[PDB]
């Protein structure tokens, strides 16, 4: 008795991951192959992924997603990566007649039940236009000088987008006066050797807070707020400065 | 040859040398180049 | 901590084409990243390129898209920035730094039936990084 | 490859050149060392 049990499926926003399964039961898993169809309501079966000792997709694929199977449990996966919202469909299992894979409905011979699986997100987890798509122009903002007694805690606030700071980690570069910049925070939560512990910093959504304690003629130097991110370019800003002087 | 430090994720008095986290370098699947790879044994399973 | 020597800059005319170049020494060259950063005279920062340990991946500012010309030279340890259709906003300084993810080696090249040879890398993983910790003096380069 | 040279302690005339005296690199139990090891070989079960 050849039967064919499915899993995965339900709700995932637009961009997400889910896995598909289907195990075979009645029947020797290394004699016969695997594939997916899919049914969008109102249309007919078509062809998704499918692997027997080679894997075949899809011409809608596109490459999201990956078929494998498992001969350990006898079971064929789909990972499904970057979920569109015109993929939402009930997804069958079938079980070929051989060892080999037919983009055809009729190269089959036993089907599962089905499994509904939806994407509804409809652009609510990018949309785009200034927020996450291009970022716009965002430029950091900053206190144009500080000043406070030699020994006395003085803080800089660095605020800017969601995409530079909120996104993404901030580092904060000291120009000392006619030299050259020196690092001091990467990632707000660490420090290199040269540098004491007497500098501090943290973030809160998308305002960067630097915190110094014991301050010193020596610290006397402009302070910069700078974020990278390869994902997108409007990320890379540099922050205006910040002036430092002891009284 | 492997390269085994003491595993010490949040453990407890009980499981203080028991596991070993192992890394050696292994065949790809081409004969021609290997990659370091790591796995966890137990303590009973290795020696110096 | 290492050495960071900059020069090849001048005085040169708006239009015309320039070539700065930075050196490295006690440190591995190739395993490090390149970035250019521009700081006119009383102002802030501004990057303008980063390119990655191999030399495929090239970033470019807004400001300098379609004229600034980034490339390294792993094996002389050099750095070169030819720069096209120079402006007289360009007079400002230039910052030579490097990265600090420290690639590794993925593959290394294997004998089968010794497995104990220390052959040279196959395959490496790396770029990107774009943060800065040592900065260099600098050049300082005139359009007038 | 095996680097040989004839073995001759007193040895009686009818075995001038009988026996070899072999050294040739070999692998151990761990496959990333290896050992250098010699053995005897007759003439007639090794070629030059
Ligand atoms: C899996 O395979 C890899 C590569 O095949 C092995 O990597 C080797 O690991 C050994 C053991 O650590 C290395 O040997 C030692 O390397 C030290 C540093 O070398 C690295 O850094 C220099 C730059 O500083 C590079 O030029 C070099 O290529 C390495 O990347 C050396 O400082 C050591 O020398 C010191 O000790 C010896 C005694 O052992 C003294 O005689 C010396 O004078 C000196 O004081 C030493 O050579 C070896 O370099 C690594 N090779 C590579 C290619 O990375 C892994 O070990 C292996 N894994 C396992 C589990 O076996
Ligand atoms: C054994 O080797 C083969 C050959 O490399 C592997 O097939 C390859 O699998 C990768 C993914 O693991 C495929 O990469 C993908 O290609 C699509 C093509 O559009 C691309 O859009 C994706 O972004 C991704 O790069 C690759 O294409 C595929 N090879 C071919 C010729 O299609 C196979 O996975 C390996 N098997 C194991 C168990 O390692
Ligand atoms: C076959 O060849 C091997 C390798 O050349 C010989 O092994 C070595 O033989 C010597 C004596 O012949 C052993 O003693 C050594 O003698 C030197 C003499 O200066 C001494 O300085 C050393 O301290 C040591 O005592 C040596 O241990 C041995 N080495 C090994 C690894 O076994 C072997 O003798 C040859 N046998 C025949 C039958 O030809
Ligand atoms: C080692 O053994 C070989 C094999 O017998 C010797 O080769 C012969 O040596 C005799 C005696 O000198 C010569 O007359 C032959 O012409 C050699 N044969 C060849 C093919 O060259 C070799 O001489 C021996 N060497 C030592 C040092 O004992
Ligand atoms: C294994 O055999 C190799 C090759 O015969 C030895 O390696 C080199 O051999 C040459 C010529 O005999 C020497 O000049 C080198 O000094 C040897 N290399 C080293 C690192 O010593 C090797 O000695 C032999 N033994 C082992 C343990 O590998
Ligand atoms: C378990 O170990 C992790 C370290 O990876 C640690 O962060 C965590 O707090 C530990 N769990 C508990 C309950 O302490
Ligand atoms: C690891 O565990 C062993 C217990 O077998 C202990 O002796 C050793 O001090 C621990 N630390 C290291 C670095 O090995
Ligand atoms: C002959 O060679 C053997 C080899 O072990 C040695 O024991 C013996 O003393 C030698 N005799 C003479 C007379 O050289």
């Amino acid at each position: 008795e050849v039967q064919l049990v499915e899993s995965g499926g339900g709700l995932v926003q637009a961009g997400g991951f889910l896995e598909l399964s289907c195990e075979l039961r009645g029947s020797i898993f290394n004699q016969y192959a695997m594939a997916w169809f899919r049914q969008a309501p109102g249309k007919e079966r078509e062809f998704v992924a499918g692997m027997g000792a080679v894997p075949h997709y899809g011409e809608f694929v596109k490459g999201r997603f990956t078929i494998s199977r498992d001969n350990a449990k006898s079971t064929v996966y789909l990972q499904m990566s970057s979920l569109e919202p015109e993929d939402t469909a009930i997804y069958f299992c079938a079980r070929s007649k051989s060892t080999y894979i037919s983009y055809n409905s009729n190269g089959y011979d036993y089907w599962g039940q089905g499994t509904q699986v939806t994407v509804s997100s409809g652009g609510s987890g990018g949309g785009g236009s200034g927020g996450g798509g291009s970022g716009g122009q965002s430029v950091l903002t900053q206190p144009p000088s500080v000043s406070a007694a030699p020994g006395q805690k003085v803080t800089i606030s660095c605020s800017g987008n969601t995409s530079n700071i909120g996104n993404n980690f901030v580092s904060w570069y000291q120009q000392r006066p006619g030299r050259a910049p020196q690092l001091l925070i990467y990632e707000t939560d660490k420090r290199p050797s040269g540098i004491p512990d007497r500098f501090s910093a943290s973030k809160s959504g998308t305002s960067g807070t630097l915190a110094i304690t014991g301050l010193q003629t020596g610290d006397e130097a402009d302070y910069y707020c700078a974020t990278w991110a390869a994902s997108l370019s409007s990320a890379r800003v540099f922050g205006t400065g910040t002036q430092v002087i002891v009284l | 040859t492997l390269q085994c430090t003491n595993v010490t994720n949040n453990i407890t008095d009980d499981m203080r040398g028991e596991l070993k986290n192992c890394s050696f370098n292994m065949t790809t699947e081409l004969r021609d180049k290997k990659q370091k790879v790591y796995s966890l044994f137990y303590r009973l399973d290795v020696v110096q | 901590q290492v050495q960071l020597v900059e020069s090849g800059g001048g005085v040169v005319q708006p239009g015309t084409s320039l070539r700065l170049s930075c050196a490295a020494s006690q440190f591995r060259f190739d395993g490090y990243g390149m970035h250019w950063v521009r700081q006119a005279p009383g102002k802030g920062l501004e990057w303008v390129a980063s390119i990655s340990h191999d030399g495929i991946k090239k970033y470019h500012a807004e400001k300098v898209w379609g004229r600034f010309t980034i490339s390294r030279d792993n094996s002389k340890n050099t750095l070169y920035l030819q720069m096209n259709s120079l402006r007289p906003e360009d007079t400002a300084l230039y910052y030579c730094a490097k990265d600090l993810r420290e690639d590794e080696c993925e593959e290394w090249w294997s004998d089968y039936y010794d497995f104990g040879a220390q052959l040279p890398c196959a395959k490496s993983r790396g770029g990107l990084v774009g943060i800065a910790d040592n900065w260099g003096q600098g050049t300082m380069v005139t359009v007038s």
